[PDB]
């Protein structure tokens, strides 16, 4: 039930369609 | 006089540059709209998972965000991402799924921290519809429910939410394409 | 060199040509989008009843169909058919009033056969408001209630909603303009 | 209530406005 | 030939003009698009505060209209006016808030005149969070609740809702910017 | 509770964003 921190490593990319 | 001409001719061509680039910013920006959601709950469809999973083993892309959805027409504003190859403790071995808080137009009204219940969870195409999901509770010492400063907050979720063998050998998958769900509670709120 | 200037020209033009296009396309969009209903309830605004009426008489239009509306955010996608001159053992005698299930994103969370009880109605802008409708629940074997596979499924309802006389002569018809109204059952369906 | 299927004559338009 | 080249350049010069114009358009209406709520409830967001309030007194910009806002997907349409240096007997020393009706496409199908109560209010972006609103309810007899046959009606509201000392020296505005909020009773309406 | 009309002074302005 605790968030846990994710690592902002990059590569990202909106993906919806 | 072709200078004149070619300088004309230069100038448009730099124009229908810029007019393309609009014009593709704005099917973006259709997308976006068209899938809006406003009851604090986000269904995201993720099509050509085999292609898009591989663009995260090789580190082309190691994640994919949700459009933005939210908890009311002028509450907050959040997002999923999810990693196909997994992060953290589960990179390579997991699918991660997290939930982010995004800068809304209207967080000078909303409360700080956020506090709302987000239940996470992957669904199950199968005939059982043994839909895989996770919820918790923000811990409001968390910089990733904090006011927005940013376009976007630190993600919170599950590195290990779902292992990369049991996703891919059970029935979430169906025509390479997941559906990932995310559940944001609105009761709480009073009557923003 | 005028080739040069010519062929640039050239390029110019046709790119202009595709950016009308794209533009026309996106104000069609931008009045779906701005029409859409996620409560399964549709209003569906005709205008210019008379000569449309023509071209159904004519045969250039024998058949309109509303912008799409959803049961929900992530839910069915439908819309309706109407025929102003009528279809099948109403034609020439009565408006044609039909219900239709569209591919949707999401159909492959969305229960199947559909189910949901519908509504089809015709408005009446009378001070009375008498509006004209039926309700039916889908037939669990009819193909027009089969998981959509093309754009849209075979289209159901009432070749016989209405005489055209009963029509015309009433006060539904007002400005040249006439309202349906379709209401799809949104309870049935648990909490999706 | 039980629908009855129509007839796809064709000459469809999409008209909301 | 150059005139023909000169002629086609024209030509095309005209279009991209048009396109430019077509492209700001849009992103007014994606603007507007994008802030619709359908609850009858409106939070509108005025940024520059400071900037704005003085064009008000210049006679720039004496008052600001919001985005459109509806009771539902096809109820009636509305927005607010607001007059950052006062209107009436206000002008020069208050805020001046105002309610509007709005031509909406489906005027024919609902009651008039409009007797939905609305509740007129500004935020208060301070940690107590005492907003400062007042509610009525509509004067059958104004001309303002009125089926509409222009684009808006004439606004009804309060030329004294808050002196402008009490706002500037309140903690209602908050980095340059106040948020005011408009709150019309959906309930009274059987089930449009 | 009763509206009170008001001076279409003009000088209006779209503004939300």
């Amino acid at each position: 039930s605790v968030p846990v921190p994710a690592t902002e490593l990059g590569s990202t990319e909106l993906v919806t369609t | 006089n072709t200078g004149l001409l070619e300088s004309q001719l230069s100038r448009h061509d730099q124009m229908l540059s810029v007019h393309d680039i609009r014009l593709a910013d704005m099917d973006l920006r259709f997308q976006v709209l068209e899938t809006a959601s406003y009851n604090g709950v986000l269904i995201w469809k993720i099509r050509d998972y085999k292609r898009r999973k591989q663009e995260a083993v090789m580190g082309k892309t190691l994640s994919l965000y949700s459009q933005p959805f939210y908890t009311g027409y002028f509450g907050y504003k959040m997002c999923a991402r999810v990693y196909l190859n997994g992060d953290g403790m589960g990179k390579g071995t997991h699918l991660s799924l997290f939930f982010v808080i995004m800068r809304g137009e209207y967080d000078a009204l909303l409360p700080w921290p956020f506090k709302q219940k987000v239940t996470l969870m992957l669904m199950d195409q199968g005939s059982s519809r043994r839909h895989l999901g996770d919820a918790f509770k923000p811990d409001p010492n968390s910089s990733s429910f904090k006011k927005p400063t940013g376009e976007m907050n630190i993600a919170s979720g599950c590195p290990v939410f779902v292992a990369q063998t049991v996703l891919e050998n059970g029935t979430y998958i169906k025509d390479d394409t997941i559906f990932i769900k995310v559940i944001v509670d609105t009761s709480d709120l009073p009557d923003p």
